[PDB]
């Protein structure tokens, strides 16, 4: 009764998966992660809910994670570029110990904080002065003569002492013509089909937190703990456990550490640790025992379903360099490395935690060490020297999740062993961006009609 | 109901319509690329609509018949009872054929015939 | 007298119509930003006119009534006896209301009704 | 034959219609400039056509007479029996005169007269 | 070869700024000039 004609519709609601460049959106502290170059966010970032649609998400193949990884590295670097390189400090250090014997149990130092003297060229090139500084054991190596760790083979750059590293939430925004889809399903688990899909121009803000073993200040699970993995059976993959409740962790570096300024060139000032006023103590972190016990009881129930009948064993890290085999976080520029042996202390039957005897202990303590020479991403980017920050440093954070790996999974005794392992920092960011996918919009479409043009 | 007929799931809507110094910083370079790209994508669609004579249209009507080799389903099988994403997949292989037909003769002849008619 | 009626001071005219390697130098970066920005501003206006069906117009006529809550003055009180800058201030709070009305139904329905009429 | 009449050598056709991270590298900067420039050139032509009311046209018809001082040759001497490049050279000195006439009155008056006619 | 590929020793500051080590390398004749003492061309 009619012929069909080709008509063009513009504003057609279709899309295809695509990877593009995202931009960021968000006091004179020069925050490195959230610079003044960020655009402001939309006060009313209205979310659009899709109808009966399905989409396939895969957090393990998500290019947003990879793009973030590169952005964090580029922001770390660059920010540290216009600063003192400390090459002149790579000289023989003549070191000795300090007297820590000034009842501070769980807080005592034992043979660390070495007193080193050195010969450094002053701001005037033909004049050499003897200078003194205290170093953390983990920052020096013996040749007693010492050298700064990692001087050979790398350049350690001092952060400019005005710049903050505090994480500030960063929102990722698609360019116009693109959109970010998110999976809101309670059943999503980081992979496969999702039926509750909505879209935004920008993601929620993500704090660019860097840590090892424990994920800090990320999002909590909406209701129940979710265990995510690319593969449960493959022991080589990281298992990300997202908590539905936070666990408080409180860390203290209880020393009156007063810094010293040393001129090692023409406007190049090195900030030394100076000395300690009062009784020197090691750093430590506390968590609530009751919270840890509840958290682990719920985690074992969940791991037990994945690995039924078998004994759940938690263990400490496998051993190695205390840069990557310990817990790590940053509070105000002080880099903490902490012993988590007490957190992954034991094993148990059923889903009943055990071997944490009832007693007056309320606070589980983790002994910590401080390093000034650090290597984020190991071989990627440059070594950095953290200035001391004047003493009495306290901070606290929200444990939002754990990174676990399986210890081979070759135990023939009906057990499974989990350790606070993990890989590259990509794992941390993957755990937060897991719900997002980037697509491109193709608004021009074609359909048959019954109209005809004059 | 033109935007409601082609599946209930037409809710992507038009997020693309919703959408300081140029410092070349780590975030700044990305911001520049985002702006340049948004312009390029906008213009690619607008230019194509311009070519077909659909520059000012939301829905434009043409003089090119449906052909039916692309899809032999009828209006109530394609227009109704279908979601736009499914539809674009169904005729994806004819995209260039159709675009070529939308320009060739359809705009080119239509305009040359008008040039002749306007001489009277 | 369309450009003369709305105040004697209509003399801003169209300076905006009047308007080598890309080296990223101190002046060069600023030159790049200026070019990118000029494009973005041009397109924001052109896109909005396109949405309303006023893409090829200097002055476009619409099917949306004045409402009169925005301003209850008459043609010889608003159009005449007034300067454009004063006028834009007088109805500044209705900018989004009016823009919404210029698109919603006015372009959307007009085009869907034409789609139906063109089926005959 | 509109594209064939103005010389056999009309074969430049429309190569201009045929036409990853923004890293600021030696080749990358040049790639950026190429994209920005392509946009600027496109818009300069599109804006001028928009001004004349020829935004959706391949060939647009106007209400401005030929004048004949620019060239006093006839249709079969100019339109036919001539190549476009020769022609553009022949009337090159009248480019601004003609462009001015294509806008002034031709679009401006035409639209103001329509504004008055549309009041009825 | 005829009198090229010179064996040169030199005193170069090591990665540690207060330590100097003697090192050896061979150089093409066209890469060095005399001042027998030589310097890199
Ligand atoms: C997880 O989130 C928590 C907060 O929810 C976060 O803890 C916060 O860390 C910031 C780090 O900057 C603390 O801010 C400091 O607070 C002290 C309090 O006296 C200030 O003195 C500090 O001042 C510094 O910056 C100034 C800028 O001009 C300098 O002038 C000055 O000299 C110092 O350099 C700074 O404001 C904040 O107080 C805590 N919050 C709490 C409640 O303690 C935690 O770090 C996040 N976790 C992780 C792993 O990042
Ligand atoms: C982190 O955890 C440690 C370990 O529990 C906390 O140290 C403990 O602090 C309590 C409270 O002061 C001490 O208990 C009692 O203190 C009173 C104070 O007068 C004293 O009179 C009692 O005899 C008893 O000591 C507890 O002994 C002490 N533990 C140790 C090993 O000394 C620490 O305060 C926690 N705080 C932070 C900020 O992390
Ligand atoms: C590290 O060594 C330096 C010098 O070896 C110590 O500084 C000395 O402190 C005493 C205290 O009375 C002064 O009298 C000396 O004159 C200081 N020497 C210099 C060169 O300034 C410093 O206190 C030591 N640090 C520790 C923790 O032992
Ligand atoms: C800093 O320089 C001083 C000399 O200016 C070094 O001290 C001398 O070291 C030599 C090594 O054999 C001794 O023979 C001298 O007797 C020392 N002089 C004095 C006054 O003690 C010092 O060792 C250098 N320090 C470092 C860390 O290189
Ligand atoms: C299906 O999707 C809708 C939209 O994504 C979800 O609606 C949310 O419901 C919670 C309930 O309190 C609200 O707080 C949120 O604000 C709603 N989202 C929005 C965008 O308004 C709905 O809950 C999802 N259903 C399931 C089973 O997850
Ligand atoms: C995470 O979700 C995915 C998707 O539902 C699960 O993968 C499914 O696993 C079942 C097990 O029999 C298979 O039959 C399905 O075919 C798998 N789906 C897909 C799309 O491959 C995955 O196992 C879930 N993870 C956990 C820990 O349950
Ligand atoms: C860590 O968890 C605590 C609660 O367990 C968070 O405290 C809440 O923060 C929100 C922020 O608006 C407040 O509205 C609540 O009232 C706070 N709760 C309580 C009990 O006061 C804390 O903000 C979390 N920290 C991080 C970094 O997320
Ligand atoms: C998840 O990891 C497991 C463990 O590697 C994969 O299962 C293995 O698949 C290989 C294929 O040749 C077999 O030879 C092994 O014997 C399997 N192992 C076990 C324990 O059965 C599994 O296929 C992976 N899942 C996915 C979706 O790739
Ligand atoms: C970390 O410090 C916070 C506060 O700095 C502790 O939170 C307090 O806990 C007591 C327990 O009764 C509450 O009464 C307070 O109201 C809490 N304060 C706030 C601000 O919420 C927290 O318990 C400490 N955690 C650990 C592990 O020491
Ligand atoms: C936690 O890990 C440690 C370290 O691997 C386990 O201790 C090892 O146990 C094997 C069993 O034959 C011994 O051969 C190793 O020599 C032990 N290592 C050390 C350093 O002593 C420990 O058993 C694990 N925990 C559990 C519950 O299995
Ligand atoms: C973390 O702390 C534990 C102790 O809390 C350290 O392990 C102890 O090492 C000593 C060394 O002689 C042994 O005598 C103890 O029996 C060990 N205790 C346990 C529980 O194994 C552990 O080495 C520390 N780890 C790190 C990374 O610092
Ligand atoms: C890890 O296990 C050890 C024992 O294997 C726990 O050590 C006991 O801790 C309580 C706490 O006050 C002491 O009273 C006992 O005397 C300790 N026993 C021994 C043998 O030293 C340790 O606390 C466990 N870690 C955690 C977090 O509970
Ligand atoms: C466990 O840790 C908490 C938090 O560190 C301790 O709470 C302290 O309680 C005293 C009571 O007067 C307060 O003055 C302190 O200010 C609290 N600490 C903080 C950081 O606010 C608690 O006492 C510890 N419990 C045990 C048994 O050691
Ligand atoms: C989902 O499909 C049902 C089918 O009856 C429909 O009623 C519903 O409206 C669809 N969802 C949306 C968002 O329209
Ligand atoms: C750097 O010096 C330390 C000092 O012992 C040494 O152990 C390390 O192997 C050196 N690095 C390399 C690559 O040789
Ligand atoms: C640290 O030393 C400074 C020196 O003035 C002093 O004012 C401050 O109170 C001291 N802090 C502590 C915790 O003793
Ligand atoms: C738990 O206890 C029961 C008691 O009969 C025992 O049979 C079972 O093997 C134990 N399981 C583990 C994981 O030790
Ligand atoms: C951990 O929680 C379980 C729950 O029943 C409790 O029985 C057990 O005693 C708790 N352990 C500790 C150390 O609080
Ligand atoms: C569609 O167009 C092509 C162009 O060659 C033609 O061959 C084909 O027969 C047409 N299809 C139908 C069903 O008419
Ligand atoms: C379109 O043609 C194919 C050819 O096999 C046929 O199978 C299909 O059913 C036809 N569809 C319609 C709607 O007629
Ligand atoms: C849509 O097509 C299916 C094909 O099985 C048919 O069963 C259904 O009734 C159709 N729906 C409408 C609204 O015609
Ligand atoms: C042709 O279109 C059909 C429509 O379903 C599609 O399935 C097929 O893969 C397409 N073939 C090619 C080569 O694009
Ligand atoms: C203007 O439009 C609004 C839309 O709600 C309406 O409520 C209002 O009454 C209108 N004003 C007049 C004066 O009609
Ligand atoms: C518009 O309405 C307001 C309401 O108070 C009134 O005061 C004002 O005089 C009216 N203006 C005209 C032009 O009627
Ligand atoms: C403009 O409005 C004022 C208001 O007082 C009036 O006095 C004046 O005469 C009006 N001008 C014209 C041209 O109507
Ligand atoms: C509303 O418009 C009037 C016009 O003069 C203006 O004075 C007033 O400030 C505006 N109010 C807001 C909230 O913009
Ligand atoms: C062309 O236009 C100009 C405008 O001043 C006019 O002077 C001239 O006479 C016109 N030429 C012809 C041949 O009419
Ligand atoms: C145009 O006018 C010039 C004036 O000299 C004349 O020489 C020329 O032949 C004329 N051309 C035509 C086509 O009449
Ligand atoms: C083109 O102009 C030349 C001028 O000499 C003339 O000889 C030739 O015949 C003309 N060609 C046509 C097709 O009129
Ligand atoms: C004017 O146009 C003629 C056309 O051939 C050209 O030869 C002459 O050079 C032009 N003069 C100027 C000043 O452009």
């Amino acid at each position: 009764a009619a012929k069909k004609w080709v008509t063009v519709y513009y504003g057609v609601p279709v899309w295809k998966e695509a990877t593009t460049t995202l931009f960021c959106a968000s006091t004179e502290v020069h925050n490195v992660w959230a610079t003044h170059a960020c655009v402001p966010t939309d006060p009313n970032p209205q979310e659009i809910v899709l109808g009966n649609v399905t989409e396939n998400f895969n957090m393990w193949k998500n290019n947003m994670v990879e793009q973030m990884h590169e952005d964090i590295i580029s922001l770390w670097d660059q920010s540290l570029k216009p600063c003192v390189k400390l090459t002149p400090l790579c000289v023989t250090l003549n070191c000795n110990n300090v007297n820590t014997n000034n009842s501070d149990w769980e807080k005592m130092e034992t043979g660390e904080m070495k007193n080193c003297s050195f010969n450094v060229t002053t701001s005037i090139r033909d004049k050499i002065k003897k200078e003194y500084a205290l170093f953390y054991k983990l920052d020096v190596v013996p040749l007693t003569n010492y050298r700064l760790i990692n001087c050979n083979t790398s350049v350690i750059t001092q952060a400019c002492p005005k710049v903050s590293f505090e994480p500030i939430p960063i929102h990722y925004c698609a360019p116009a013509g693109f959109a970010i889809l998110k999976c809101n399903s309670k059943t999503f688990n980081g992979s496969g089909p999702c039926t509750n899909v909505s879209t935004v121009q920008c993601t929620h803000g993500i704090r660019p937190v860097v840590s090892t073993q424990l994920l800090l200040n990320g999002s909590l699970a909406e209701e129940e703990i979710v265990i995510r993995s690319e593969n449960i059976t493959d022991n080589a993959k990281t298992i990300i456990v997202q908590l539905n409740e936070a666990v408080e962790i409180n860390c203290t570096r209880p020393n009156n550490n007063t810094r010293k300024s040393i001129h090692i060139g023409p406007g190049r000032a090195f900030y030394a640790t100076g000395d300690i006023i009062g009784n020197i103590r090691q750093a430590h972190c506390n968590i609530s025992k009751a919270r840890w016990n509840e958290t682990l009881g719920q985690i074992v129930a969940k791991l037990e379903e994945q690995f039924p009948n078998k004994t759940i064993i938690f263990n400490h890290s496998s051993g190695g360099d205390p840069e990557i085999v310990t817990h790590s976080f940053n509070c105000g520029g002080e880099f903490f490395y902490c012993n988590t042996t007490p957190l992954f202390n034991s094993t148990w039957n059923n889903t009943r935690t055990d071997d944490y005897p009832t007693g007056g202990e309320q606070n589980i303590t983790l002994q910590c060490r401080i390093k000034q020479i650090i290597n984020m991403w190991q071989g990627v980017g440059k070594a950095m020297y953290a200035p001391p920050i004047r003493g009495q440093i306290r901070c606290s954070s929200n444990i939002t999740g754990l990174l676990l790996t399986r210890d081979g999974g070759r135990d023939q005794n009906g057990t499974e062993t989990f350790r606070p392992g993990g890989g590259n920092m990509r794992d941390n960011w993957r755990s937060e961006l897991y719900k997002y996918k980037v697509v491109k919009i193709e608004p021009l479409g074609i359909a048959p009609t019954a109209c005809k043009r004059r | 109901a033109a935007g409601s007929t082609m599946g209930a799931a037409s809710m992507a809507l038009t997020v693309q319509a919703r959408l300081h110094m140029l410092q070349l910083t780590v975030w700044g370079i990305k911001q520049l690329q985002a702006r340049v790209l948004a312009v390029e994508r906008y213009l690619r669609d607008q230019q194509l609509l311009g070519i077909w004579g659909c520059s000012g249209k939301i829905i434009c009507c043409t003089n090119v018949p449906w052909n039916d080799s692309w899809s032999n389903k009828t209006i109530n099988e394609i227009w109704d009872n279908m979601t736009w994403m499914q539809w674009e997949k169904e005729i994806d292989n004819y995209t260039q054929h159709i675009y070529t037909l939308l320009e060739v003769s359809q705009i080119q002849q239509e305009k040359n015939e008008q040039e002749l008619l306007e001489l009277d």
